DNA sequence: TATAATGGGAGCCTCTGATGCA
DNA sequence: TGCATCAGAGCCCAAAA
């Protein structure tokens, strides 16, 4: 019941999202070249925000735990990109 | 939205419950309507012209400039718009109202301005001698409603005026969008010569503008009032 | 690592106490 | 508030296999 409350994608929307997942992932990689972070770490960043406060966690990979400090303050690098980065 | 319906209210716009989206779509709530995936998108383009017209000096009223829609001259009886070079024939023709320009070795020696209410008698492409009617002018004349007139020189000779005209107009252009094609541009945008519009899965698919215009974005696959 | 594929599948007794109903 | 309905709780020993 739970699946069936997700419509099916157009092959537009499909595109569309497919398309907007490959552009996020180049994305990463160019944000861990402005910044010098790692892009693992960046990633997780991303996600925790857009999956929100509900889910927050240590992840195995990372070097630093991730918690609300350290995503707030990895976050504020991010916000205090030019506009064009 | 059904296969080819184009919708009623436009991207962005704010929606009362119960609006009409589509002919057969009615929208459940209010909130901000956004186009799913527009499958054409129709560019404006912006031209900026010099046009020529002659007319009887007794029937033509005297502006400095002229609105779209605005009264150019009323003739009492039908005039004959003749052409003052020779030259063959660029038929250009508006939605309502045309465009004239004669051509000799190539390079265009003049360029008519034909109102509403005058009737071409040339087709594309047709050899014209100094004097020749190209167009009929028969009672009231006016501004087409897509095109206006900036500024109006006017000289005088003999029993008419030639009006050097400043114009202004859009061309319509449709460019149809594929399932792998994202509109990169939005409702209104200003673009220049070589902005990107459409883009596309490989190079030679992307839609680039061709010069100046504006973007008006038609038939959307679903409408998505959030 | 690439045609497209998009919602499952089944079954054989009595007392006591809490729960859901005019 | 007093009655019905259902879920869950039990149902011999030892021997043997």
């Amino acid at each position: 019941h739970e699946i069936g409350q997700v419509p099916l994608l157009t092959l537009e929307e499909e595109v569309e999202l497919a398309r907007k997942v490959e552009e996020g992932m180049e994305a990463i990689k160019k944000l861990s070249e402005i910044t010098g972070l790692d892009p693992d770490l960046i990633r997780e960043v991303v996600r925790a925000k857009i999956l929100g406060s509900a889910r927050v966690r240590h992840i195995p990979g990372l070097k630093e735990t991730l918690d609300p400090k350290t995503v707030e303050e990895i976050d504020q690098k991010l916000k205090s990109l030019p506009k064009e980065h | 939205l059904p296969p080819g319906v184009d919708a009623l209210v436009k991207d962005g716009e704010e929606v009362v419950k119960g609006q009409e989206l589509a002919p057969g779509v009615v929208s459940r709530l209010d909130g901000v309507a956004l186009y799913r995936f527009p499958r054409r998108v129709r560019v404006e383009y912006v031209k900026k012209e010099r046009a020529g017209l002659r007319l009887p000096l007794a029937a033509w009223v005297e502006k400095e400039a002229y609105k779209p829609g605005e009264i150019l001259a009323e003739l009492p009886e039908p005039y004959l718009f003749r052409a003052e070079e020779e030259g063959v024939v660029e038929l250009k023709e508006l939605e309502e109202g045309a465009f004239l320009v004669l051509r000799r070795e190539d390079e265009p020696v003049a360029t008519y301005f034909l109102p509403v209410g005058m009737t071409p008698l040339v087709v594309h492409g047709e050899i014209v001698e100094k004097g020749q009617p190209l167009a009929e002018a028969k009672g009231l004349l006016r501004m087409p409603r897509q095109v206006r007139a900036a500024q109006v020189e006017a000289e005088e000779e003999g029993e008419t005026v030639y009006l050097t005209l400043f114009l202004e107009w859009t061309e319509p252009k449709d460019y149809r969008v594929q399932p792998h094609m994202n509109v990169v541009v939005p409702e209104g945008a200003r673009v220049e010569a070589g902005d990107k519009i459409v883009a596309a899965i490989d190079p030679e698919e992307e839609v680039i503008a061709e010069a100046e215009g504006v973007v008006h974005l038609h038939e959307p696959a679903s409408i998505l009032v959030v």
